[PDB]
């Protein structure tokens, strides 16, 4: 099966540089033109750059010309995007994608890697309880972290039913915040233990927060 | 560049029903070089249609495309559960290639009112000089709902943020989290913290509240 596996994304400084990689398998890589396409958070898809099969021809969007360089190493089955002079507006999920050799359209996309461009430092989240007071609701507020992402699980994965982990919001401070909630039998509140397991890998934060009724 | 406008922004339909999506170009698309992509949340785009009307290999019969010049159509004759996703059109006849803003095809189900819960800020957070108040609207349809914050009957503005989950795979509902952010000093100045919810599934608005400093 055809696969395109992306890597090299993460948090970087304005004016800084970053290199993305796209590892191709399951087809003769050197026979096809390749592309990078970006999706800024919550917005549309924007084509970034393209390269011929041999690497002899390269193409760029106006918004990245002179700063980004597309390249490939056919002996490694790898496509590259060298992003120099980065700006906040370059913040996006970046996709590598293959061009159809016969018909010309993009026919296969990689899963994408998040690139965040900001002067702000990595920051682990504070995790606060959302205490419960038929059906009861409880959760965890995961506040003031940077960059994305975090993961949340309940009771080390044992509790999944009725769980809603919300998309993070970006606050004016420039830090993210999300809630994760679960609805449970209100009779279970006294006997059953509820713990939210929060991971923020960029800051190596691991927090297990027990959520209890407050009196 | 060629601008692609898709309509409608959202389509609410039931499984088994017909879906018709429109993609209008600001200039004539060359040689019907227009593609349609499917994208599910957190996933890479998947090619459905190339050349305005040609099904990609592996794409089921139910998907078809038509059109020329400036007006293009994607048709899904009979919606399967897995067909509910975002759909983009894309022109590649004139560089740079460009994408429409996408049409979301959502499951239409019976009107369900939200279960509303309010959460006070924890004692732990209050030590940091900030108070976050959270309002949960659980398992509702349709997606539109209105949340008003009231602090001792005073309407709040400019100090809350919302996020909504993706449509639930089991019951087809949405959930919404709203967070009111106050300095501790402002939080301490008032008693009644209230979240007022307006929704189609409610005959009149639903208020959930608590008083600061009362078990
Ligand atoms: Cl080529």
């Amino acid at each position: 099966e055809v696969q395109l596996l992306e890597s090299g994304g993460g948090l970087v400084q304005p004016g800084g540089s970053l290199r993305l990689s796209c590892a191709a398998s399951g087809f003769t890589f050197s026979s096809y033109a390749m592309s990078w396409v970006r999706q800024a958070p919550g917005k549309g898809l924007e084509w970034v750059s393209a390269i011929s099969g041999s690497g002899g021809s390269t193409y760029y969007a106006d918004s990245v010309k002179g700063r980004f360089t597309i390249s490939r190493d056919n002996s490694k089955n790898t496509l590259y995007l060298q992003m120099n002079s980065l700006r906040a507006e370059d913040t996006a999920v970046y996709y590598c994608a293959k061009y159809d050799g016969i018909y010309g359209e993009l026919d296969f996309w990689g899963q994408g890697t998040l690139v965040t461009v900001s002067s702000a430092s990595t920051k682990g989240p504070s995790v606060f309880p959302l205490a419960p007071s038929g059906t009861a609701a409880l959760g965890c507020l995961v506040k003031d972290y940077f960059p994305e992402p975090v993961t949340v699980s309940w009771n080390s994965g044992a509790l999944t039913s009725g769980v809603h982990t919300f998309p993070a919001v970006l606050q004016s401070s420039g830090l993210y915040s999300l809630s994760s909630v679960v609805t449970v039998p209100s009779s279970s509140l006294g006997t059953q233990t509820y713990i939210c397991n929060v991971n923020h890998k960029p800051s190596n934060t691991k927090v297990d927060k027990k959520v209890e009724p407050k009196s | 560049e060629i601008v692609l406008t898709q309509s409608p922004g959202t389509l609410s339909l039931s499984p088994g029903e017909r879906a018709t999506l429109s993609c209008r170009a600001s200039q004539s698309v060359s040689s019907s070089y227009l593609a349609w992509y499917q994208q599910k949340p957190g996933q890479a785009p998947r090619l459905l249609i190339y050349g305005a009307s040609s099904r990609a290999t592996g794409i089921p019969d139910r998907f078809s495309g038509s059109g020329s010049g400036t007006d293009f159509t994607l048709t899904i004759s009979r919606l399967e559960p897995e067909d509910f996703a975002v759909y983009y059109c894309q022109q590649y006849g004139s560089s740079p290639l460009t994408f429409g803003q996408g049409t979301k095809v959502e499951i239409k189900r019976t009107v369900a009112a939200p279960s509303v819960f309010i959460f006070p800020p924890s004692d732990e957070q209050l030590k940091s000089g900030t108070a976050s108040v959270v309002c949960l609207l659980n398992n509702f349809y349709p997606r539109e709902a209105k949340v008003q914050w009231k602090v001792d009957n005073a309407l709040q503005s400019g100090n809350s943020q919302e996020s909504v989950t993706e449509q639930d795979s089991k019951d087809s509902t949405y959930s919404l989290s709203s967070t009111l952010t106050l300095s501790k000093a402002d939080y301490e100045k008032h008693k009644v913290y209230a979240c007022e919810v307006t929704h189609q599934g409610l005959s009149s608005p639903v208020t959930k509240s608590f008083n600061r400093g009362e078990c």
